[PDB]
């Protein structure tokens, strides 16, 4: 008999107090607007898009969710953006200028001694 | 020390907080005594390990 | 208040269980402090060799030290961490040529 | 795995004896929770290290190297390489739930597409800034140079190295037509699901294993006490399983970490 | 009229101090954003706590009643406030069905058996409670349809009454020279306390999907993100049963018409054993004059399973019928057919006459009048020697103190109830060694599908 | 380790009892079989290069 968990799908209480939730599993016919159906299971209260961006929040086989479009809605993910090599058999690319980056790194070294 | 039911061990010094004129005893987070009120005097108590 | 409201011989029982309970607890917390040391240690590990590697000499390691290519590394001391401040190398403004 | 269905299964008197032992079920979610969010950022660090994704030019011809058998064929399940088909044709009980990885196989294959055409059009230089194209024959060489062998040695013998590394790639198939490395880490966690419900078939020193038998054939003082006994020896299983996990993530996490680097 | 509260009967669930603590606290409440009632008067039902607000500058509401009959021959609680202060009271009451110079207290006629005594624009709000035999009053007078905010309302009493309480009514003021009325529910709130100790905020943990997270996080500010609440479970709807056909059906049949029974001297003993017994058939007959069903209940038949049946079955008079039971005496009891003090069966006889009586009588049926020694539990005996009462031998023949110990009885139509014959059927159940024999029919049943069933 | 032979010590009662907990003897013979297979395996590719 049908069971699963429930989760929800928040933008943050400093942005709205809109809310989408998702049965783990459940097919959209044995739940009991906008339902959407994912790998993942039924997803309510967000509507769904065709085009593809960054993900945010994720949900699950490949499905995010963001707060963009406002109510809350969802779409696929993109891998990033696309880019062609010039590649030719006689042709190469060399830089003329550069630029000094930094950047951090951080890293645990210990926790609090209990007994 | 018992306190009309409260039974614990500790050390009993002059507290700083302001219970709520029907409160008898108050806890910290975790829910442990840390607060009594001294039912004759009627004063804040704090207990310490 | 088990004594309290109870003879010893049926209080010696219900005082073992609660022990036994209790004891289990201890268990679980050692257990898992014993886990979680490990994964802290191989993070010291990381850190001191990237001490070694990025702060007092120059890397080919690709990405040990950052992003592009190498050039030095400051430390900085955080509560419980390290922070590096990793300096690099990017190249810009490419044209192409034959 | 919930931990209320493992251990009582759909009944009321197991379900609110569960409430005098405290928050067991908040470690046990939090335990299990906490190791399977890290199984996704695992794979995210091994493939997505590439900002963009890298196409090869249709014209698939690099300076007589045939890349047919590692780059993606397009007429195939979905969009693997002839070699990864080999890679991967080679290879609601009770609770115990499995969750799907974030990312899909799809997913990941498009992330390997990417770094292959990054390094046969742009070699080393896309890792630290923009790809810079340079023709194949000009790459290999720079690698020579940088083992220690001068570059007219590949320039003169071109053909040799191609032919070369030609049929050394078409003796990959052979020897995959190997995996216990990943077959070893399905049959491990298989096994351990298994005997977590085979647990359930002890008494731990109870009259019956069936929560509806105990408590309705017996006397209700007593019902508890066994049916105590029968939470603890559950609740002991699910506790080991919970701790073989951890220290089953760690090692899952030390491999992918070198795989990472 | 209804209304919907907002954030409304909120009140301090104990004594314990408490500082800057998320605490979580299951009690009694008036949910949020509930349906309320509203009244401008008949009694109304209590059956958990009652919340209980108004608004008005003057003080038009006079006191309430309580209690279980809001009537007398009995105790109820009657509280009221003059301009002097509150009064509680529990007494016997004689209430007025419409209670309401300058002269006033009109409601009662009678304080009997008193058992407590106490003497001592605008929104004044109260939670009225009876837990364990206390009743208990929270409440709170703020100065300002009703408004929009939150506030905690604090304990006012404490009554050692004993008090129940199912019904209850209110007190006007009348005009001769507005309340509202919520209840109580099991819920569970997340409470938020500052730093002087109050209460300044809750959220209702059954409500709102979005609550149900801060709940579980012990926050009133979630972070974006998605988090993990609760779980969803279908639940079975009906109970399907599924037992096989029927088969046989243990011959009571022929046992209960069988064209003769025996004299009782020499009962019979028949020994079902291999069996699916249907008692329905004896229990809603019923033409019986006895049924004395003495080890189970006579309801309880099919549900048990025994290892054998034993059926006996024989003619007895109707003053007789009282000598079949365990512990008896008599000339039926001690020398024809005994119990034992340990009877687990059930006897049931019933009239015999117009199938045993004939015009002229029917000397068929005999019984023993002399024994030596009484009989034990489910003996029989079918000696035909002749008995001796004297100190003389007879050698087998009738005559002065040697008496045949057969004599017979001579049912005639035309006799009287008590002396026509009766047909006894004596059951008697055992459960030797043997793990599997008769035992009855389940009960109904049925079939469905394509749903969650249990 | 021989579960057996240190909860029971070669006892009939005891034994028979313990095969009511399941399966515990089992999992214990695999997870010191699974250390005890990669001690050789660690020494093997540290030398043998
Ligand atoms: C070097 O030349 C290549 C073409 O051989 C340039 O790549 C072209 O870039 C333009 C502008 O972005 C695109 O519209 C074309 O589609 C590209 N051609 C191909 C074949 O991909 C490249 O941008 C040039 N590099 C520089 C620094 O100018
Ligand atoms: C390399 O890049 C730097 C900028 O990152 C160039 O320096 C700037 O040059 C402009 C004039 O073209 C000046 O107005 C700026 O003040 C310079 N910036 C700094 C920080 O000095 C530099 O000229 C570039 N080199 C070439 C050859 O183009
Ligand atoms: C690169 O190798 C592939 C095989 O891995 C070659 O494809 C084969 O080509 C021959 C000749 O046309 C066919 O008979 C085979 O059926 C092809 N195999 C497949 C799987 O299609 C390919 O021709 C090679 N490329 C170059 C440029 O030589
Ligand atoms: C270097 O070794 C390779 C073999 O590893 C030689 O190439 C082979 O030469 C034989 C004899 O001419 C041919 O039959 C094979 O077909 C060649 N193999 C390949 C893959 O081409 C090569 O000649 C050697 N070089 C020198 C200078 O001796
Ligand atoms: C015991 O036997 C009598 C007769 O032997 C049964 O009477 C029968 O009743 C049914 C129901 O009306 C009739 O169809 C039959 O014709 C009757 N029998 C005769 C011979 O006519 C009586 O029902 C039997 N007892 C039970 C409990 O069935
Ligand atoms: C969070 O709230 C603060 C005000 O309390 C505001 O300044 C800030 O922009 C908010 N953050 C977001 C992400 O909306
Ligand atoms: C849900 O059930 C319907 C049939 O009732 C089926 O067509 C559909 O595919 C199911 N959905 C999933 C996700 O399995
Ligand atoms: C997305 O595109 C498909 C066709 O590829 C179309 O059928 C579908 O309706 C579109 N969805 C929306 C929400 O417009
Ligand atoms: C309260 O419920 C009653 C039915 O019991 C309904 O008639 C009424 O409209 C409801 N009130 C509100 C405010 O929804
Ligand atoms: C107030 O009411 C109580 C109860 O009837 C009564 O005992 C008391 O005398 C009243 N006070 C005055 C001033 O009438
Ligand atoms: C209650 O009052 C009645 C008279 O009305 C009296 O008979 C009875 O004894 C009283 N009960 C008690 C407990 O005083
Ligand atoms: C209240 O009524 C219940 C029955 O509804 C009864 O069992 C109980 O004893 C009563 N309580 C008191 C204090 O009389
Ligand atoms: C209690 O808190 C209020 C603010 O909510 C503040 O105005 C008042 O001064 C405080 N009093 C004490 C004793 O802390």
């Amino acid at each position: 008999c049908s069971f699963g968990g429930v989760s929800v799908i928040t933008p943050g209480t400093n942005t709205s107090n809109q809310v989408a939730v998702l049965y783990q599993g459940v097919n959209c016919t044995e739940v009991p607007s906008n339902v959407f159906q994912t790998r993942a299971g039924c997803l309510i209260g967000a509507e769904y898009v065709n085009n593809s961006y960054e993900c945010d929040i994720p949900i699950g086989a490949g499905i995010c969710a963001s707060y963009q479009t406002q109510s809350i809605i969802a779409y696929t993910m993109s891998l990033g953006a696309e880019n062609s090599v010039a590649y030719s058999n006689n042709s190469i690319a060399i830089p003329t200028n550069f630029t000094i980056s930094v950047t951090t790194e951080i890293l645990p070294v210990s926790m609090t001694k209990t007994s | 020390f018992n306190f009309n039911g409260l039974t614990g061990t500790g050390v009993l010094t002059e507290s700083n907080k302001k219970f709520l004129p029907f409160q008898q005893f108050g806890r910290d987070i975790a829910d442990t005594t840390d607060a009594v009120r001294d039912p004759q005097t009627l004063e804040i108590l704090d207990i310490t390990p | 208040d088990i004594l309290s409201r109870l003879d010893p011989p049926e209080a010696e029982v219900q005082i073992d269980r609660l022990i036994t309970g209790r004891l289990q607890s201890l268990q679980t917390y050692v257990t898992q402090q014993l886990i979680r040391a490990a994964e802290i240690r191989a993070s010291a590990n990381l850190a001191a060799t990237k001490m070694s590697e990025c702060v007092l000499g120059q890397s080919k390691r690709v990405d040990f030290c950052g992003k592009g290519y190498h050039l030095m590394s400051f430390p900085q001391s955080a509560p419980h961490g390290v922070v590096f401040l990793h300096v690099t190398y990017v190249p810009a403004q490419e044209k192409n040529f034959t | 795995v919930d931990c209320t269905m493992y251990i009582c299964g759909d009944s009321t008197e197991c379900s609110n004896l569960l409430l005098q032992y405290g928050s067991f079920c908040t470690q046990l979610k939090r335990a299990l929770t906490g190791i399977a969010v890290e199984q996704d950022k695992n794979t995210q660090e091994v493939f997505a290290q590439v900002k963009q994704i890298y196409k090869t030019p249709p014209i698939k011809y690099f300076g007589g190297f045939n890349f047919s058998q590692i780059l993606p064929d397009p007429s195939k399940p979905s969009k693997r390489s002839p070699i990864e088909d080999l890679l991967f044709n080679k290879v609601k009980f009770n609770g115990l739930t499995v969750l799907p990885p974030l990312l899909t196989d799809e997913m990941i294959a498009q992330y390997t597409s990417a770094l292959l055409a990054g390094t046969i059009t742009s070699g080393w230089t896309f890792g630290a800034g923009p790809a810079l194209q340079i023709p194949f024959p000009m790459q290999m060489a720079y690698r020579f140079n940088g083992i220690g062998v001068t570059q007219n040695v590949l320039y003169e013998n071109q053909k040799l190295i191609a032919n070369q590394f030609n049929s050394a790639i078409g003796k990959i198939q052979d020897s995959l037509s190997a995996l216990g490395k990943l077959q070893d880490v399905v049959n491990h966690n298989a096994q351990a699901l298994n005997t977590l419900v085979k647990q359930l078939s002890s008494k731990f020193g109870a009259i019956s294993s069936v929560l509806n038998d105990i408590l309705s054939r017996l006397d209700p003082p007593e019902a508890e006490v066994q049916i105590d006994r029968l939470i603890t020896g559950r609740l002991q299983s699910l506790q080991t399983y919970v701790t073989q996990q951890l220290i089953r993530a760690a090692e899952i996490r030390a491999s992918a970490n070198l795989a990472a680097t | 009229s209804y209304t919907n509260s907002f954030t409304r009967g909120v009140y301090y669930p104990d004594k314990v101090f408490r500082s800057s603590v998320l605490h979580s606290t299951q009690d009694l409440f008036l949910p949020f954003f509930s349906n309320v009632t509203w009244f401008h008067n008949p009694v109304l039902p209590f059956n958990d706590g009652v919340y209980f607000a108004s608004t008005e500058k003057s003080n038009i509401i006079r006191g309430w009643i309580f209690g279980t009959t809001l009537d007398s021959k009995t105790q109820s609680l009657l509280i009221v406030n003059n301009a002097t202060n509150v009064v509680i009271k529990v007494c016997e009451f004689q209430f007025c069905n419409d209670p309401f110079m300058e002269s006033e207290f009109r409601v009662y006629s009678s304080a009997n058996n008193c058992t407590f005594e106490y003497v001592s624009k605008n929104l004044r709000e109260f939670v009225f409670k009876n837990i364990d035999g206390y009743f208990k009053i929270y409440s709170k007078h703020t100065p300002i349809d009703l408004p929009q905010g939150f506030s905690a309302l604090e304990p006012l009493v404490d009554l050692p009454i004993g008090i129940n309480i199912t019904r209850f009514q209110t007190l006007l003021a009348l005009h001769r020279s507005a309340y509202y009325v919520g209840y109580l529910q099991p819920r569970t709130f997340l409470l938020k306390y500052n730093e002087n100790g109050t209460i300044t905020d809750a959220v209702d943990c059954a409500l709102d999907p979005l609550s149900e997270t801060k709940c579980t996080l012990k926050s009133f500010t979630v972070e974006k993100g998605i988090y993990q609440t609760s779980n969803f479970r279908v639940q079975p709807t009906e109970s399907i049963v599924r037992f096989p056909n029927i088969t046989n059906l243990c011959p009571f049949d022929e046992v209960f018409n069988a064209t003769r029974f025996a004299s009782v001297y020499a009962w019979n003993r028949k020994r079902i054993s291999n069996c699916v017994a249907d008692y329905s058939v004896l229990y809603n007959f019923a033409p019986f004059f006895a049924f004395k069903c003495y080890g189970v209940s006579p309801t309880k038949l099919n549900d048990l399973c025994f290892t054998n049946v034993y059926a006996d079955s024989f003619v007895i008079r109707g003053n007789e019928v009282s000598q079949i039971a365990p512990g008896q005496t008599g000339n039926i009891a001690d020398y024809n057919y005994k119990l034992p003090d340990d009877f687990t069966g059930c006897v049931i006889a019933w009239n015999s006459n117009k199938l045993d009586s004939k015009v002229g009588g029917n000397y068929n049926y005999r019984y023993r009048l002399f024994r030596k020694s009484n009989l034990k539990p489910f003996e029989r005996d079918i000696s035909t020697e002749i008995y001796q009462a004297g100190n003389k031998p007879c050698n087998g023949v009738a005559g002065v103190n040697c008496y045949f110990p057969l004599q017979s009885y001579g049912f005639r139509p035309t006799y009287g109830v008590g002396h026509q014959p009766y047909r006894v059927v004596v059951l008697s159940f055992e459960l030797l060694h043997a793990p599997a024999t008769v035992c009855g029919p389940k009960k109904s049943t049925n079939l469905v599908k394509n749903k969650c069933v249990n």
